[PDB]
């Protein structure tokens, strides 16, 4: 769970692959349960280049691409805890108060 | 030159955030307008059936 | 019971089918009893798109199409209890006080 | 007043956010008065990137996107007076004589 | 007075309701006096959509539906004075000279 | 390449001005046609009520 | 004559403006004669981007949008003779034999 | 036979043309016999874009638009046998069991 | 300097693989939605022709 | 066959030329048959600098650019057999198991 989806609920492949060296983490309402009768109304997704100092994230009901840009982590993947990514839950987050910013 | 590859990077970052809008309401309105039209059509069907049999059709 | 009628009392098909993804619920005075000697003087019917946030309903002795528009339910069908549909009984309802509104 | 609306009269969010570095100014007939009984029949809106030399604007009853493109201002926002934006009033402006042009 | 009748003199409901967003104004010889012994021989009635630029009217002894179509008022109801509706009196008006026209 | 990011910009500007039309009349006509139909319906209601009671219904 | 109409016969503006850099040519039965008593039953209209190699045209009694796509002209407007546009006359042209094609 | 009709029995043109790249196949009770004394009570018609993976069809006595959506054929026309279209016969088909579906 | 021409090469390689997506489904959906609209339009044409001649038009 | 295409099916030039010293090999479903009635739904293409130790390849339904990087061949072209290029057939190859890699 928590990784890039490989197939949509309609049985068609998610038909998208990441770049050569970027980590991606993806979260939705009902996880990986491809029960063919559920509806994932929201998503939260984040990406970071393994050698990059920036993690980028976006959610379903928001525009813009929101970053953090901490110089500290430079050889981590988004799977690591100390990246402050948007994990399971807080999937909509139509507003941001004081953590991440792009405006 | 390195400076060219410093502006390519500076434009890729700009064109990767163009305030992409959420297309959620703009489709639920379509769904709603389909259901409402369907109901207004079903009313015609019901009221013609009554004018046939002096009774609205039995359920199921 | 409670679903779209397939045939009228005269033995002719109800000769109407719903849209691709809309749930429909239909109620009348004497239910499904096609006893060939009864007369259903009234009907109460409601429809909602499975992905829509609005449920639409109308009754025999009323004009207009009355909706509710609760954002809460978005993946439900009118068969579900938490849609506040017009069930069996209250079939005429020539007036509405404070629940649903189209005016 | 004069900024991007956050919520429409129906109580639903205006559900749109600007780009990372663009200033936006928005004007309508009755300003910010969300009196739940008024009708804003027209709008006048303009946008400019803080580092850009062009300000873009459009109104309700007009097609096309009308710009000015003065090299002079390059680090201003549309809130500044010396941008020659479309302020309160002149909200329809179905025609343009000699100030701004896109044709 | 001056609004859509809810009940006819026979005690039966006027059994008609207007559309979702249309204003209606109705006038007759003896107003609202349901004295159970009077006879209203004529009526004058007008309707307009709150967001529409046209007001439609008809009277007892006339065919056709007579409109005005002034672009000026667009968010008014027929209750407003500046709509030039057919008020109390001039209830028959079997002819029209130079004010409203449908021919 | 920088030239590619000079044509991306040159197409974004083109596709951002496609003479978007005003949808004001195209809806007020619908509103008007709703009101006119409603009035023509109300006339039927009135003239049936008269044929019931020999009098048009009292106001309100 | 031969250009985009600015006002319809009812005195209302034609209330449409072309794109930033597209030439448009428009022809009808009775030309520009706004005699307030004529009826233009047909139209023939064509458009081309000044920098484009394609001219697009349509008529009243036809579906589809019919193009020509000659690489030769690339900086011309539809006003120029060597564009092979649909001029005055041949306004209906419900059929096309061998000149222009979209099927 | 089996193609889009060009003229109705009344001698008036069928006055409809297909899109730029869509194949259409049309079937009726009495084929192309314009004997000026017959009555085609039913029709069966199907369409598919030449580059599309979906074929769409409908019949006289049915609502909804029924598709198949086989990824296999992608450069075929509805004239081809391996599209499983609704050919001559089975023209009414007021019900569908297990072949095509839109509900 | 040679080191500058070792980073120009190291950025050209990065910007030459940005996970370019396949634009196949995103267009076949458009084709399908054109065909479906066309069929729904043709239904109107057929049912008007029947209301003219009490018969659907002959083929071809 | 197997080389860079010079012209597309529409008769327009393929309007692209390779670098000064790079070999290119290109494969498609129906080879060089410009029969003006076929549709090549897929492509497989590979490039290598004559003095380079890396061969780069991509296909229609895949992202990323997949390389091999064998130091062995350094003065070969992609036309040579001992380069392990993607020849005719295996044109889609939406997945790669254990031969070439970019992730």
């Amino acid at each position: 769970a928590g990784k890039i989806p490989t197939t949509t609920m309609g049985g068609k492949d998610f038909t998208f692959k990441p770049s050569t060296n970027v980590s991606v983490s993806y979260f939705t309402t009902n996880g990986a349960t491809s029960t063919a009768g559920t509806v994932n109304t929201d998503y939260a997704v984040n990406t970071k280049n393994s050698s990059g100092n920036r993690v980028f994230t976006s959610t379903n009901n928001t525009s813009n691409i929101w970053y953090i840009e901490n110089d500290a982590w430079k050889g981590k993947a988004v799977s690591d805890s100390d990246v402050t990514a948007l994990g399971t839950g807080d999937v909509g987050k139509s507003d941001f108060s004081g953590t991440e910013w792009k405006s | 030159t390195l400076i060219e590859l410093l502006i390519v990077v500076a434009i890729i970052g700009i064109l990767a955030a163009i305030a992409i809008p959420q297309f959620s309401a703009y489709r639920v309105k379509a769904y709603n307008s389909a259901a409402s039209s369907d109901l207004r059509n079903l009313k015609t069907a019901l009221e013609s059936a009554f004018a046939d049999d002096q009774t609205y059709p039995p359920e199921s």
